[PDB]
C-alpha cells in the first residue's frame, strides 16, 4: 500500500494530463496553420500588387 | 530584436514606395523632354523666316 502510494506521488510529479495537452495541442495546431497563411498569402498578394 | 525593428524603420528599404517614386520621376523626364520639345519648336518658328 505504501508503494502503491509512492507511485501515485511520483505520476503526481509528471502528467499527461492527456486531455490538457492534446487540446492545447489542437489550439496549437489552428494557431500554426493560421500563421503559416497570414505569411503566404499577405506577402503574396502584395508582391504583385506592388510589383505592378 | 525591437531596436534592430526600430532602426530599421529609419535605414531600412521597402518596395512599394520605391517603385512609385520611379513612376514619379520618369513622369518628371518626360515631362522635361516635351519642353525640350518645345524649345525645338520656337527656333523652328524663327527659322521660317
Amino acid at each position: 500500500d505504501r508503494a502503491l502510494g509512492q507511485k501515485l506521488q511520483m505520476s503526481n510529479l509528471v502528467d499527461v494530463d492527456w486531455n490538457s495537452v492534446i487540446s492545447s495541442y489542437v489550439m496549437q495546431q489552428a494557431a500554426l496553420q493560421a500563421s503559416y497563411k497570414t505569411f503566404t498569402d499577405m506577402q503574396g498578394m502584395s508582391l504583385f500588387q506592388l510589383n505592378r | 530584436k525591437q531596436l534592430y525593428k526600430q532602426q530599421q524603420s529609419v535605414s531600412g528599404v521597402n518596395l512599394d514606395e520605391e517603385y512609385g517614386n520611379l513612376q514619379r520621376y520618369q513622369q518628371y523626364y518626360l515631362a522635361n523632354a516635351q519642353v525640350l520639345q518645345t524649345a525645338n519648336a520656337l527656333f523652328d518658328a524663327l527659322l521660317n523666316i
